C-alpha cells in the first residue's frame, strides 16, 4: 500500500495519543531506582529482571502494534529490520534506530539507538560504569514481541553511551523461526 | 516538545504490581536469554497471586509500590514546579492551593482527564473524588465474579496515592504528617457507566 | 589602595588605576591607630545592627568574628580567647566548612600562645582550658580535609588529662567482614576492618572492644589490646574469652587511645543480628552437664563432666535454675530449704548434683 | 561573564554547594559572603518579586568588590546566589538579561541532578559530585 516510512510518520502524526518524554523517564527511573534499591545493589540479576519486565510488556504490545499497523507476517531478517526500524520504535516512542552490522548471510544485525528516550538524562555511579545496561526492557521487547510473530530470536546489548562507549548497540541475531501448529486427531 | 505514545506508558505504568510481586518472592516458565536460564512467571498470575498470598506479604508489597509512587510524585514535581510555576508557597499558606494544583497540573500530565470535584472540611481531611480512573478502565474478571474484582484491584491504586503523598513532600510537609487511603466508595453518580463501573476515592489528611 | 597595610586577609582585585584618597589623612597617620578606628566604626555597625531584633542575625556574628580576627592580629590574644568562646563550634553543624577551619584553628593557636590560660568558662560550668583545646584539636582534625597536610596540627599537639567521650563517627568506619569464627582453645574471634582516614600517621591505641547484646540484655565483648593502627586500611582480629551462643545484635565499638575514647554506637533494630554458634575443638577445656546415666526410681540426679580438665590454676562453675506461672521455682538442691543454686570451687574429672522435683515439671 | 563563586542553599539554610570555578583564600571570603547574603532574603529592607509567579533576579549588595545577585525559589525555598568581578561588569540591559539566563541554566542542572533516578535517597556527595562535574563542563 504505502512505505514503511510513510506509514509509520501517517500513523503517529494523527492516530496516537501522546504523553510527555520526561514523565516516561521517570517512571522508568523510578523503576529501575528501586530494583537497584532492594537488590542491594546487585547488579547482575536486576538486567535479568528488567529482561523479564521487557518479555512480559513487549508480549502485550505486539497485539496493539499489529492491530494499529496491520501489517503481514515477517518471514526474514532482511524486512524483520525494516519493520522495526522504520515504523516499530516510531509508533510508540518516535525514533528511527540505524541499521548496522550485517553479518554473513543476513542472519544478524545490529540497532543503533542515535537517541534513546529512556536515558535522556542518566549519570551512572562508579558501581554500575561497567555492570549495569539500564536499558534492558528494550531488547526484553523486542525478543518479547518478535516471540510472537513466530520466530525465536536471542538479542542483547553490546554497548551503551550511559556505560561511556560510543554508541548504543543491540544486536538482534535470530535462532530458528519455528512453524505453525496442527491439530492432528488419534 | 517531545512526546511518547500513551499506550506504552500506561502498560508500563501498570506493570508495577506484576513487579511488586515478581520482586518479592524474588528476595523470598524457563527459557535460555543467550546462554544461561533465566525463570519468567506471567503478569496475570502475579496478581492473581498477590490476591491470595497471605496479610503480612501483601503489606509488603503495597509499601513497596507505594515507595515506587513516592518516587514519582518526589521526581515529578520539581520538575512541574519549573515548568508550570503555581503561585504555590513553600511550607503552608492554605492546603486548598496545594490541592487545586495537584488537581489541575498533576493529574493532566499523569493522566489524560482532570480530577473531578473535591470535598473540603477547611480544618482536616480532603477527599479527591475521581470517575472511571484511566488506568483500570478495561480490567475484569467475569460476568459473576463481581466481588473478587474489586478485590483484586486494590493494589494497583497504590501508584497515585504515592503520587500524591510524594507532590506534598517537597513542598512542604514531609511522609509523617500525611496519610493518604484510596478505596472504591465512590458511586457513579450520574455520569455515563464506563466499563468499570466504580469511582475512586482519595482519603488523604494533613496536620 | 593607598598604603597597603592589609587588614587580616581580605583583598580587592589589584586594578592599576589609583585614587588620591589624601584628604581624610588624619584618622590613619601611623599604622597604629588604624586599627582601633577599624574597631570603632565595627562596634558601631554592630551595635546599630544588634538593635534590630532577631532578625538579622548572621551578619552580627560575622562582624563578632571579624572583631575576633582584628584582637588576634593586634596580639591581645586575652579577649580574643573569650570572644570566640560564644561561637567556639557554631560553624561546624550547618557546613560552613572554611568559616569553621579559620574560626577554629585562630582560637586554637590564640591558646597555644598565652602563657597561662589555665580555666574558662562558655555557659556555664568552668570547662578546663585543655579540655576544650584538645575537642577543639579533634574537631579540626575530622573537619580540615587536605590529606597530607594536616600533620602540622599532628606535629603542633603531640609535643602540647580527663576521660573523655567523643563521636567518633567522621574519622573512622568500620562494617564487619565475615563473622566468629574459632581462633584458639577458648576464645572466639571474628575480624573486622576499619578505615582510617581521619588521622594522617599511625595510632597506638590501648584497647578495642565491640560488644554484642542479647534480645534477652546481657552484653559480650570482643577485645583486641595494643593493636598498631596503620594509615590506611586494616584489618584485625577481636578476641572474646568470655562467650554466650546464640542470637546476637551488635551495640557498640570502641576506641581506646591514650587518654581519649572514641564510641561509635549503632542504631537499634536493624535485623541483621549475628549468631554466636558453638566450634567445637579437642584441646578446649568445657564443662558439660545433663541428666544421669544410672539412677535409681524416684530419685533424679544430674552429672557434670569436665572435658579437657587436666590442670588448671582454679575454676569457679555455677549451676542456676530458671523460674517457668512465672513464680515457681520447679526444682530445689535441698530436701529441707529452698535453693536455687550451687557453687563448686575446686577441679574435677566427674561429679553427682543432687536434685529434688518440686511439684509436676518434666 | 565569567562568575566568581555560586552558591545554593535549601529552606534549612543548608548549603548545598558553593562551588568555585578555580589564589588560596578566596573560598574563605566567598563563603562569607555567601552567609552574609543568606539572612538577606527574610528581610524588609529588600521587596521580592511576588508578581506574576515568576522568579526574580536582584541585586542585593557589593562588598569586598564583588557584585553579588541573588535568586529566591518561592515554591521550593532553593536559594541561588552568584557572584561577580566589579571589573567585569558595564551595567547594560542585556547584560542583566545574560545574568538572568545563567541563573536559568543554574536551576535547569541543579533540577536535572536532583532528579537523577539514582541518587539513593539523600547522598549529598554525589550530588556535589555531579554538580560540580556539570559546572567544571559549563563554566569554562
Ligand atoms: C514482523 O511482523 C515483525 C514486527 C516487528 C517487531 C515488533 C516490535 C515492537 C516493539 C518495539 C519497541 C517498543 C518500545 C518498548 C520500550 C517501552
Amino acid at each position: 500500500s504505502r512505505s514503511l516510512k510513510a506509514m509509520g510518520e501517517e500513523i503517529w502524526k494523527n492516530k496516537t495519543e501522546k504523553i510527555n518524554t520526561e514523565l516516561f523517564t521517570l517512571t522508568y527511573g523510578s523503576i529501575v531506582a528501586q530494583l537497584c534499591q532492594d537488590y542491594e545493589r546487585d547488579f547482575n540479576k536486576v538486567n535479568d529482571h528488567l529482561y523479564s519486565m521487557g518479555y512480559n510488556i513487549g508480549c502485550r504490545l505486539i497485539e496493539d502494534f499489529l492491530a494499529r499497523t496491520a501489517l503481514p507476517r515477517c518471514e526474514n531478517l532482511v524486512k524483520t529490520s525494516e519493520v522495526l526500524s522504520k515504523c516499530a520504535f516510531k509508533i510508540f516512542l518516535n525514533i528511527t534506530p540505524n541499521i548496522t552490522n550485517w553479518s554473513h548471510n543476513k542472519d544478524t544485525f545490529s540497532l543503533i539507538l542515535d537517541e534513546n528516550p529512556l536515558a535522556d538524562f542518566v549519570e551512572l555511579p562508579m558501581d554500575a560504569m561497567k555492570s549495569l545496561w539500564y536499558s534492558n526492557i528494550l531488547c526484553g521487547v523486542l525478543k518479547g514481541s518478535l516471540e510472537m510473530v513466530q520466530l525465536d530470536c536471542d538479542v542483547w546489548f553490546v554497548s551503551d553511551i550511559l556505560r561511556g562507549d560510543s554508541q548504543t548497540e543491540i544486536k538482534v541475531k535470530l535462532n530458528r523461526i519455528l512453524k505453525d501448529e496442527i491439530p492432528i486427531g488419534e | 516538545l517531545p512526546k511518547v505514545s500513551q499506550s506504552v506508558y500506561q502498560m508500563l505504568l501498570n506493570e508495577m504490581v506484576p513487579l511488586a510481586m515478581g520482586i518479592e518472592r524474588q528476595i523470598s516458565r524457563l527459557k535460555i536469554e543467550e546462554h544461561h536460564t533465566v525463570d519468567i512467571i506471567r503478569s496475570h498470575n502475579l496478581i492473581h497471586e498477590l490476591y491470595k498470598a497471605d496479610e503480612e506479604e501483601k503489606e509488603k508489597v503495597l509499601a513497596r509500590l507505594r515507595n515506587i509512587g513516592f518516587q514519582i510524585g518526589l521526581k515529578l514535581s520539581e520538575l512541574l514546579i519549573f515548568s508550570n510555576n503555581p503561585n504555590l508557597k513553600f511550607k503552608e499558606m492554605d492546603l486548598l492551593l496545594i490541592m487545586k494544583f495537584i488537581c489541575r497540573d498533576v493529574w493532566k500530565q499523569i493522566f489524560g482527564k482532570q480530577i473531578d470535584n473535591l470535598k473540603t472540611n477547611h480544618r482536616g481531611t480532603f477527599y479527591l473524588l475521581d470517575y472511571d480512573y484511566r488506568p483500570i478502565q478495561s480490567f475484569s474478571l467475569e460476568e459473576d465474579a463481581k466481588n473478587e474484582e474489586l478485590k483484586m484491584i486494590e493494589p494497583f491504586l497504590e501508584i497515585p496515592v504515592g503520587i500524591i503523598r510524594g507532590v506534598l513532600s517537597s513542598l512542604g510537609y514531609s511522609s509523617e504528617e500525611v496519610i493518604c487511603l484510596a478505596s472504591f466508595i465512590d458511586r457513579p453518580t450520574d455520569r455515563p457507566k464506563t466499563a468499570f463501573p466504580k469511582g475512586v476515592s482519595f482519603h488523604v489528611q494533613v496536620t | 589602595a593607598t598604603s597597603g597595610y592589609r587588614l587580616m586577609d581580605k583583598n580587592y582585585p589589584n586594578s592599576d588605576v589609583k585614587y588620591k584618597f589624601d584628604l581624610l589623612k588624619e584618622t590613619f597617620v601611623d599604622e597604629t591607630v588604624f586599627q582601633e578606628n577599624f574597631l570603632t566604626l565595627t562596634k558601631e555597625i554592630l551595635s546599630l545592627f544588634n538593635k534590630c531584633e532577631g532578625k538579622r542575625q548572621r551578619i552580627v556574628d560575622i562582624l563578632s568574628i571579624e572583631i575576633g580576627l582584628l584582637y588576634y592580629q593586634g596580639k591581645k590574644y586575652e579577649e580574643a580567647v573569650s570572644l570566640f568562646l560564644s561561637c567556639y563550634e557554631y560553624y561546624t553543624q550547618t557546613n560552613w566548612n572554611s568559616i569553621g577551619l579559620k574560626i577554629l584553628q585562630v582560637f586554637i593557636d590564640s591558646l597555644s600562645h598565652c602563657p597561662k590560660l589555665d580555666v574558662l568558662q562558655i555557659d556555664g560550668e568552668s570547662v578546663s582550658a585543655s579540655a576544650v583545646l584538645t575537642n577543639a584539636f579533634l574537631n579540626i582534625l575530622k573537619l580540615c580535609k587536605d590529606n597530607d597536610s594536616k600533620e602540622i596540627w599532628w606535629k603542633k599537639f603531640m609535643d602540647l588529662n580527663i576521660h573523655l567521650m567523643y563521636p567518633l563517627d567522621g574519622l573512622f568506619e568500620v562494617t564487619l567482614n565475615s563473622k566468629v569464627h574459632l581462633a584458639r582453645a577458648n576464645v572466639s574471634a571474628i575480624e573486622v576492618n576499619l578505615k582510617s582516614y581521619g588521622f594522617p600517621e599511625d595510632i597506638s591505641t590501648k584497647t578495642m572492644r565491640l560488644s554484642l547484646k542479647n534480645m534477652g540484655g546481657d552484653v559480650i565483648v570482643f577485645g583486641a589490646s595494643d593493636f598498631l593502627l596503620k594509615k590506611g586500611e586494616n584489618k584485625l582480629i577481636l578476641e572474646c574469652r568470655d562467650i554466650m551462643y546464640g542470637e546476637f545484635s551488635l551495640l557498640s565499638f570502641e576506641i581506646i587511645v591514650e587518654g581519649i575514647t572514641f564510641v561509635k554506637e549503632f542504631p537499634e533494630n536493624q535485623d541483621e543480628f549475628i549468631v554466636v554458634p558453638e566450634i567445637y575443638c579437642k584441646e578446649s577445656t568445657k564443662v558439660l552437664v545433663k541428666q544421669a546415666h544410672n539412677l535409681n526410681l524416684g530419685e533424679y540426679a544430674l552429672e557434670l563432666k569436665s572435658v579437657q580438665s587436666d590442670a588448671l590454676e582454679s575454676l569457679q562453675v555455677e549451676v542456676e535454675v530458671q523460674k517457668n506461672n512465672m513464680k515457681n521455682l520447679p526444682v530445689s538442691f535441698s530436701m529441707d530449704e529452698i535453693q536455687a543454686r550451687k557453687r563448686y570451687n575446686t577441679p574435677f574429672e566427674n561429679v553427682r548434683l543432687e536434685y529434688y522435683l518440686l511439684d509436676q515439671i518434666t | 561573564l565569567r562568575p566568581c563563586f555560586v552558591s545554593l542553599i535549601d529552606e534549612s539554610d543548608k548549603p548545598i554547594l558553593i562551588y568555585v570555578p578555580n589564589e588560596m583564600n578566596d573560598v574563605l571570603k566567598y563563603n562569607v559572603l555567601s552567609n552574609i547574603s543568606l539572612d538577606y532574603f527574610e528581610s524588609a529592607l529588600v521587596e521580592w518579586h511576588s508578581l506574576d509567579s515568576k522568579p526574580l533576579l536582584k541585586s542585593i549588595f557589593q562588598l569586598e568588590g564583588v557584585s553579588v545577585f541573588a535568586m529566591l525559589i518561592k515554591q521550593t525555598g532553593l536559594k541561588i546566589v552568584i557572584g561577580f568581578e566589579q571589573k567585569s561588569l558595564s551595567g547594560a540591559d542585556d547584560e542583566f538579561e545574560a545574568i538572568n539566563q545563567i541563573f536559568e541554566t543554574v536551576r535547569k542542572i541543579y533540577i536535572r541532578v536532583k532528579c537523577n533516578p539514582l541518587l539513593v535517597s539523600g547522598d549529598e556527595k554525589s550530588i556535589i559530585k555531579s554538580l560540580e562535574r556539570k559546572f567544571d563542563e559549563l563554566f569554562i
